[PDB]
C-alpha cells in the first residue's frame, strides 16, 4: 500500500512565492525537499520560468511598468525644476518589455541557483496526486514519473479567469500575456475593476496609450469604497476612459495584427442596451481561478470548496489530510498576496522542522494598489468599521495633502488623501489606515507594524512627524468627517 | 495707465482721491501664474477705460492693503466706490473682469 | 510698572514654525494674539518673508532642490524603461531658484492669510522686551512701539553661525543665502558636516556642480555613525569630494563676479599644514546660534544658558518667569526640528486655553537627512544603545536591499541599508530604527509611530511586508551583526 | 565559429569529439548584461583561434548542463582538456578570457 521508503520528506507542488519560500526554510533544516513547478501556457501560448505569478506576471513586472509610468511624469516634473527636458518625449514599448523580461530572467535564475544551493530538488513538471503519499509528474515532453514523500505542500496559485464569451480566448490577452507582449498594445480596453485591471490601465495610459476600462459594478471590490472612487476619479481625471455597468458579450477580430483591430460588443448589466467599440488590444482582468482541480486531490482525499475552488485549512495550513498542507492564493478566506504566501510557507517549515509554534497572522495585512495615484491600506475600511463597531463609535480623521515634490510642477493639489478609522470604544484604536499618494506602500508599511502594536489616536498624535514628508500628515489629523469641516489645502496662488 | 500703488497709506490715499469714480484694484503676486498671465490684460484695459481708476497692489509689497481687504487667492479684483468695496471677485478671468467694470461704471 | 490692561492675551515673538502654529491654536479659542516677526538680513543683505527658517531657508527650499537632484537621476533612469531622453540634459539654476522662490512666496502669503483668518494680529517688526509684560517693536523704518500682554512666547529660532575668520562674512554664503542665490554657485566648497552641509552639497552635485566638503572631524555628529559614514561614502562615490580634518582660516576674493573666484586657505586640525583651493562659492554650514541675546530677556528676568544661548524650560515650555514660555530651536536640550516646534506650540496653546494636560513628547522623534541617498532614523543609534543597555544586551538586525526601481537602470545594488537596534533584556524592544534608501522619510514615519507603541522584534516579524516595496525589508530581518554573517546580496547575473 | 550546444548529450558529444584540443565553454544568458557585453568578443575570438573549440551554453535553454557544470553566474567560462575541466572563472573580462585560452592551448 505505502512505499517502503519515501523519495522525499517534503514535496512541494508549485514553485511560486509560497512554495519556493517553503522549500528553502525546510531545507535549511536538512530536510530532503523537491519543488515541482510547471507553467501551463496561456491560450495564446505564453509561458515563463520559475518564480511564480508575482515574479513573472504579477507584482514585479507590473510595478516596473508602473515605475515606467511614474518616470514619464518625472520627465515632465523636471522641466519645471530647471532641467532642459523636451516638451514631449516618446516612449518605446519594446525596450520596456525587453528590460522587464531581462530582470525577470535574473530572478528566474536566482531561484534555480538558490534551490540548488539548499540542495533542494527542482523538477520542471506538472504534479498530480495519484494515491496516498504518491504523486505523478509530467514534463514538457510528456515524460511521467512517480514520487513519494512523507509530506506534501500544495502551492499552485491561480491563473486569469475568462468571460466564456465568443472570441475572448483567441483575441483577448490577460495579465499573463501583457507583461511580455511582443508589440505595443495600442488603443486598449481593459475589462474589469480589480486592482490588476486598474493598475494595468493606469501604467498603460501613463506611457501614452489610449485606455478605456469597462466595469461591471464597483471598483476595487473589497477595498474602502471612498478610496476606490477617489482612485477611479483620479484615473478618469487623467485621461483614462470608463464604461460603467457593462460587460462584453462577444469579441471579434476586425483585422489580425501587432496590434490588430478588435470589435467589442457589450451589453448593459441592468438593461438590453448594447454598445460596441473598436480597439487594438482587449485585456481581461476579471479575477483568477484556483489551480486545485487538475492535481488529483480526489485520489488523496483532500477536500476543497467545490464552488470557489479554494482549499479550507486549519490555522496551520493543514488540509483535512494530516500530511498535506496548502498555502498561498488557493487557501480559503485568507490574504492573496505574495508576502503572505512567503510568511505562511516559512513559518510552516519552522513549525514542522524547527519546533516553532508561531502561526501566520492573516489579520490586518497591509496592501498597496499601484494605480497612477497609489493607494496604501491596512486594517478595516470605513464601511467595514461601522458594521463591526457601530456608526456612532467610529470617528474618521482625514485630510488632504499636497506632496512638496508637486508644488513646483504645480499640479494635483487636493488629490492625495489620508484617513484613519478610530474606535471610540475605550481608547480610539486605529482599526483602519488609508492613504492615497506617492510611495503609498513605503508610507503604509511602518503603520501596519504600528497597528500590530495596537496604535491609538493618542499615541499617533504623540508621534512627531518627519518634515517635509508626505507621511507626516498622519501625525496631526484633527478634522473628523463627523464634524463636516473642510479639508482642502491652499494652492499655488493660495 | 495702471497705478502701481506701493504703500498702505497710498492705497487709502488712492481710494479717497478717487471720489465717485469706480476704482479697479488688481491684487497680484509675481509668484502666481494666473496673476502674471492676466496682468497684461489688466493694463490693456486701463488704456481702454480712461474714465475708471486702475490700481495694482502687489500683495508682497503691500502686505497691509491685501491683508486688510480679506484677500485669499490671486488674482483678486476689487472695485471701490467712494472708498467702499462695491464689487469683488477672485480669478484670472478677463471677461468677468471687463464685464464687472461696465457693471459698476 | 504694569499696564491696567494688556493689549493682548498672548504676544508671540517670532513668526516661524512654532510661533505661527502657537498663534493659530490660541486664537482658535478666541484669545487675542499678536505675532511679531522680523527677518534681520544676512551679512550680504538677503532677507525673506513670513514663515520662518523652514519655510524660507530650510526644509522647504532644500527638499525642493533635493527633488531637483532626484529628477536629474530620474531622467537617466527613464531611458532603460523605454523613454527616449537625450544622453546629457542641462540644468538651469535660475529657473530652479525662480520656481523655488515662487513657491516660498505662496507660502509667505499663505501664512498671512491664515493668521487674519484667525483674527491674529501680525506685525512685521523686531520684538524686544523692555519691562514686565512689556515689549518694544521696531519696523523696517525704525518706528518703535510698545505693547503689553498677559503672556509671551519666545519662538525666535536661530541663524547661521560664521567662522569668525577673515573674509567669511563678505565672500561666503550660508544656507540663508543659498536658496535664493541670484546666480549658479559654480565650483563650490561646502564647509561643515552637519545635515545642512551634506544635504546642500548633495543636491548641488546632483544638478551638475563641482562640489567639495571640508570637514573638521566626523560626519553627522549626533547621528548613528555607521550610517553617517555610509552616507559620506555614498556621497564620495557619487562625485562629491571630501577634505578631512581641515578648517578654513581665511577666504580671499580672487575676483568678484556672478559667481566670482574665491581663494580658500584652510589649516589642518592635527598640524600646521595648510592647503588652499580656488572656488566660485563657499558655503558655511557649521551650526546655528540661538536668537536669544538681543531681545531684552534681562529686562524681564528670563534666564538662559549664557554659553550656548539656549533657553531652559519646564516640561511645559515655561521659562523661569511664570508668564513667559519658549518653544522651537532655542530650547535647551530638546529637538531642533520643525514638526517639533509645531507640536509644542499647538499643545502649549491647548494647555493654556483649552484645559489640556498633554505635554509635547520629545522622546524618539524621527528624522530624515535628505542626502543623495536619504537617511531616516528614529530611536537610539547603535553606539548610543550599547551605552544605555550594554553591548551584550543589544542585538542589531540588518540587511542590504536593492530598490526594484533601480534594477532596470542597473545601479547601486548593496547600497541601501536597513538596521534596527533591539534590547534583548525582556522582549527585544526596537529601541532604534535606521534606513538608508529612497523615500527614507516616507519609510520612517509609520515606524516612528510603531516605536511609540513599543514595537518588539516579535511584533515586527509578525507584521507582513508590502511587496514590492523598500520598506518591507524591515519585516524579515534575521541576520545580526553579532553573527558576522554576510548580508551582501549578489548581482543580477548572480 | 562558435557551437551553440543545446543538450547534455550534444555537450558530452562536443567534449569527446574535441579530442585533445582545448575547448572553451561560455555559460551565458540573454538577460545578463555582462554576458551580452562579452558575447561579441567571445564569438570574434572563436574566429581568431581556429586551434580551439568554442562552445556556448545558454543557462535557460540547457538548464541541466548549467547545474551539472555547477554555474552560479554569467559570464562563466569553463575550460576542458580531453573532457576534463582544466580552466574556469566568472566575469566578462576579455583580457583574462583570451589570456586563459592562451594558457591552456
Ligand atoms: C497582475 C498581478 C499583479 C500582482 N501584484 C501584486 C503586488 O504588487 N503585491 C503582492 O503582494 N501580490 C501581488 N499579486 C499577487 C501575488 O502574485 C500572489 O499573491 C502570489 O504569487 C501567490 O503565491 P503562491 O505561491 O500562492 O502562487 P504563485 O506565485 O501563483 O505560484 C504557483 C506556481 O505553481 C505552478 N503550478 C500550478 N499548478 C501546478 C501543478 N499542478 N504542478 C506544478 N506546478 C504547478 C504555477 O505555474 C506557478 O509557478 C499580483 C498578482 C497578479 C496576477
Ligand atoms: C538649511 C536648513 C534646512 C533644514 N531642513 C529641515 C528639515 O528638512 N526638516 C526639519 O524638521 N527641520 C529642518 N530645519 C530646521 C527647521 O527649519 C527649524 O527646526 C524650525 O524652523 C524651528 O522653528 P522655530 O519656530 O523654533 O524657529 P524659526 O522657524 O527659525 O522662526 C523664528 C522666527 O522668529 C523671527 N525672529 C527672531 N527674533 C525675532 C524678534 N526679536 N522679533 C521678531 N521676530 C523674531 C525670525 O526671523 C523667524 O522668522 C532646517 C534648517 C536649515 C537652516
Amino acid at each position: 500500500d505505502l512505499p517502503k521508503s519515501y523519495d522525499y520528506d517534503l514535496i512541494i507542488i508549485g514553485g511560486g512565492s509560497g512554495g519556493l519560500a517553503a522549500a528553502k526554510e525546510a531545507a535549511q533544516y536538512g530536510k530532503k525537499v523537491m519543488v515541482l513547478d510547471f507553467v501551463t501556457p496561456t491560450p495564446l501560448g505564453t509561458r515563463w520560468g520559475l518564480g511564480g505569478t508575482c515574479v513573472n506576471v504579477g507584482c514585479i513586472p507590473k510595478k516596473l511598468m508602473h515605475q515606467a509610468a511614474l518616470l514619464g511624469q518625472a520627465l515632465q516634473d523636471s522641466r519645471n525644476y530647471g532641467w532642459k527636458v523636451e516638451e514631449t518625449v516618446k516612449h518605446d514599448w519594446d525596450r520596456m518589455i525587453e528590460a522587464v523580461q531581462n530582470h525577470i530572467g535574473s530572478l528566474n535564475w536566482g531561484y534555480r541557483v538558490a534551490l540548488r544551493e539548499k540542495k533542494v530538488v527542482y523538477e520542471n513538471a506538472y504534479g498530480q496526486f495519484i494515491g496516498p503519499h504518491r504523486i505523478k509528474a509530467t514534463n514538457n515532453k510528456g515524460k511521467e514519473k512517480i514520487y513519494s514523500a512523507e509530506r506534501f505542500l500544495i502551492a499552485t496559485g491561480e491563473r486569469p479567469r475568462y468571460l466564456g464569451i465568443p472570441g475572448d480566448k483567441e483575441y483577448c490577452i490577460s495579465s499573463d500575456d501583457l507583461f511580455s507582449l511582443p508589440y505595443c498594445p495600442g488603443k486598449t480596453l481593459v475589462v474589469g475593476a480589480s486592482y490588476v485591471a486598474l493598475e494595468c490601465a493606469g501604467f498603460l495610459a501613463g506611457i501614452g496609450l489610449d485606455v478605456t476600462v469597462m466595469v461591471r459594478s464597483i471598483l476595487l471590490r473589497g477595498f474602502d469604497q471612498d478610496m476606490a472612487n477617489k482612485i477611479g476619479e483620479h484615473m478618469e481625471e487623467h485621461g483614462i476612459k470608463f464604461i460603467r455597468q457593462f460587460v462584453p458579450i462577444k469579441v471579434e477580430q476586425i483585422e489580425a495584427g501587432t496590434p490588430g483591430r478588435l470589435r467589442v460588443v457589450a451589453q448593459s448589466t441592468n438593461s438590453e442596451e448594447i454598445i460596441e467599440g473598436e480597439y487594438n488590444t482587449v485585456m481581461l482582468a476579471i479575477g483568477r481561478d484556483a489551480c486545485t482541480r487538475k492535481i488529483g486531490l480526489e485520489t488523496v482525499g483532500v477536500k476543497i470548496n467545490e464552488k470557489t475552488g479554494k482549499i479550507p485549512v486549519t490555522d496551520e495550513e493543514q488540509t483535512n489530510v494530516p500530511y498535506i498542507y496548502a498555502i498561498g492564493d488557493i487557501l480559503e478566506d485568507k490574504v492573496e498576496l505574495t508576502p503572505v504566501a512567503i510568511q505562511a510557507g516559512r513559518l510552516l517549515a519552522q513549525r514542522l522542522y524547527a519546533g516553532s509554534t508561531v502561526k501566520c497572522d492573516y489579520e490586518n495585512v497591509p496592501t498597496t494598489v499601484f494605480t497612477p495615484l497609489e493607494y496604501g491600506a491596512c486594517g478595516l475600511s470605513e464601511e467595514k468599521a461601522v458594521e463591526k463597531f457601530g456608526e456612532e463609535n467610529i470617528e474618521v480623521y482625514h485630510s488632504y495633502f499636497w506632496p512638496l515634490e508637486w508644488t513646483i510642477p504645480s499640479r494635483d493639489n487636493n488629490k492625495c488623501y489620508a484617513k484613519i478609522i478610530c474606535n471610540t470604544k475605550d481608547n480610539e484604536r486605529v482599526v483602519g489606515f488609508h492613504v492615497l499618494g506617492p510611495n503609498a506602500g513605503e508610507v503604509t508599511q511602518g503603520f501596519a507594524a504600528a497597528l500590530k502594536c495596537g496604535l491609538t489616536k493618542k499615541q499617533l498624535d504623540s508621534t512627531i512627524g518627519i518634515h517635509p514628508v508626505c507621511a507626516e500628515v498622519f501625525t496631526t489629523l484633527s478634522v473628523t468627517k463627523r464634524s463636516g469641516a473642510s479639508i482642502l489645502q491652499a494652492g499655488s496662488c493660495g | 495707465s495702471v497705478k502701481q500703488i506701493e504703500s498702505k497709506t497710498a492705497f487709502q490715499e488712492a481710494l479717497d482721491a478717487a471720489g465717485d469714480k469706480l476704482v479697479v484694484v488688481d491684487f497680484s503676486a509675481t509668484w502666481c501664474g494666473p496673476s502674471k498671465m492676466i496682468k497684461p490684460f489688466f493694463h490693456s484695459l486701463s488704456e481702454k477705460y480712461s474714465n475708471v481708476i486702475f490700481l495694482e497692489v502687489d500683495v508682497d509689497d503691500c502686505q497691509d492693503v491685501a491683508s486688510e481687504c480679506e484677500v485669499k487667492s490671486m488674482p483678486t479684483f476689487q472695485f471701490f466706490k467712494k472708498g467702499q468695496k462695491v464689487g469683488e471677485f477672485s480669478g484670472a478671468n478677463k471677461e468677468k473682469l471687463e464685464a464687472t467694470i461696465n457693471e459698476l461704471v
